[PDB]
């Protein structure tokens, strides 16, 4: 209230949760190739 | 006592021999009235970047 | 058991304790008369107050 | 009064305009502490001696 302000981080955690449901599934079913082609 | 903010009603249940209540930065918060025995909230005026 | 996280926990502690530290610095008097800036503002003279 | 018997009056229940006070010529000396002596008519007191 004495001109402290938090703010909000860009990405939020569905999207975070995105990503990291992507790299299981990628790393489960196509190994490494996924990573480097 | 000189100031400016938004006079509100309050819960606060200030006792018979205390006039007013104060924050942890030491600055007025409530309020009792020379005229009414009523308690008010004071919060400062809406502002932003 | 909770406590398998302790960096994450303090590592917003260090941060929560400065941001109270800076807040709750307001309050001394640095020499000056009076802490809060309206009543030395009110109870005196623009040639003294500065 | 005598300095060693100091005679003291205490006010309250009033209402005092103190311009007069600097209008008035008849004082060798007026100084005051730790309050400005112009804003005086916009304060209050719980009692003065
Ligand atoms: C016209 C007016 O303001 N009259 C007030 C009254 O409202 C108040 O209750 C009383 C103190 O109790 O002092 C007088």
């Amino acid at each position: 209230f004495n001109g402290l302000t938090v703010l909000p981080p860009l990405l939020t955690d569905e999207m975070i949760a995105q990503y990291t449901s992507a790299l299981l599934a990628g790393t489960i079913t196509s190994g490494w190739t996924f990573g480097a082609g | 006592l000189t100031g400016t903010g938004v006079l509100t009603e309050s819960n606060k249940k200030f006792l018979p021999f205390q006039q007013f209540g104060r924050d942890i930065a030491d600055t007025t918060d409530a309020v009792r009235d020379p005229q009414t025995l009523e308690i008010l909230d004071i919060t400062p005026c809406s502002f932003g970047g | 058991t909770a406590s398998a996280l302790g960096k994450l926990q303090d590592v917003v502690n260090q941060n929560a304790q400065a941001l109270n530290t800076l807040v709750k610095q307001l309050s001394s008097n640095f020499g000056a008369i009076s802490s809060v800036l309206n009543d030395i503002l009110s109870r005196l003279d623009p040639p003294e107050a500065e | 009064a005598s300095v060693y018997a100091w005679n003291r009056k205490r006010i309250s229940n009033c209402v005092a305009d103190y311009s007069v006070l600097y209008n008035s010529a008849s004082f060798s000396t007026f100084k005051c502490y730790g309050v400005s002596p112009t804003k005086l008519n916009d304060l209050c007191f719980t009692n003065v001696y």
